């Protein structure tokens, strides 16, 4: 019952020294990610919370320590992704200055791919709109402006799929 | 929603607002 | 009607300068500020795109100008934040560098402050719960195991509040 | 679920976990 004890305060005093001075990326979690991880280590730490003091009142040692080993767990993912999200929001001031690295502007162009179409797709949609609202009788038109309407439902979908992960 | 029938049996393409709501 | 098209196509021409080379803070959106941006503006890209198509077939001129300023509207801003979240995206690769403001080291000190309170709170809990384990008959020690895990609690929900903004 | 009864009378603050489903 010590030892589960015991190893978890030893892990917990040595991924506090991420926090102390966060400057520099300690993972590859985006910020998403690192939101993410959050989440889901508090609904495995609020179990193992729930697990430490029951089985402390029941007397039920082992899953005790099963339960002190999964919060030590929990605690340092949690920390892991609090240190880079911490890094990441002094970063992201627009105050600040940054070199791209060429596999972060390799990153972007997903982004910035999928936004100058859907400008070029949307002005094309609109150019072919004001002809078919002087003249809607124009089959091939709506035909133009369904193809363009088409390109900006696809470019949207892959430029929020680019900015989740 | 999702698609709006346009003249000459047409689709305006509104795939992108059924990706909006099934992440939220 | 030819006037919202011309208007809204000098717009759109002007808003793509952003993605041409995004390598500077575009605006103080954060990421998450950059994404739900894309989430407001696709909606209300969508109904525009709605009125437009419905308003050219029905001859309704009027609310087909209101729709192509909707339209161009929703564009312009939609681009602002692919533009800021292209940037964001590179600068927080881990192979980048940065120089961090003062101002940024000011934001991200209350993620800082609430999850090194998390561990001094969650080591205290341990620490108390490896009493409790050995002799649950401790009143005065459930009362500091509620304590902890009322700062615990407190220091979680201060974190996830601190980085959804 | 988002307070454990401990003994004696005490309280387990789940309230965070409260905080993420509202959220979500």
């Amino acid at each position: 019952g010590q030892k589960e004890c015991d190893n978890a305060l030893r892990q917990l005093e040595t991924v506090r020294e991420l926090l102390e001075n966060p400057v520099q990326p300690i993972n590859d979690m985006s910020y998403f990610g690192c939101l993410d991880s959050v989440m889901e280590n508090s609904k495995v730490l609020g179990e193992a919370m729930t697990g430490i003091s029951q089985n402390a009142k029941n007397g039920n040692l082992p899953e005790f320590g099963d339960a002190i080993a999964t919060a030590s767990k929990a605690l340092c993912g949690f920390t892991e992704a609090a240190a880079q999200a911490a890094y990441l929001v002094g970063v992201s001031d627009p105050n600040s200055q940054a070199q791209i690295s060429p596999e972060g502007r390799a990153a972007m162009e997903p982004i910035v791919i999928s936004a100058k179409t859907m400008l070029e797709s949307a002005g094309g949609l609109i150019q072919t709109a004001r002809a078919l609202a002087v003249n809607p009788r124009d089959p091939p038109r709506w035909s133009v402006l369904a193809g363009h309407s088409r390109t900006v439902s696809d470019s949207i979908k892959k430029l929020i799929t680019s900015m989740r992960d | 929603p999702y698609f709006v029938e346009t003249p000459y049996g047409y689709q305006l393409d509104l795939d992108f607002l059924k990706y909006v709501d099934d992440i939220q």
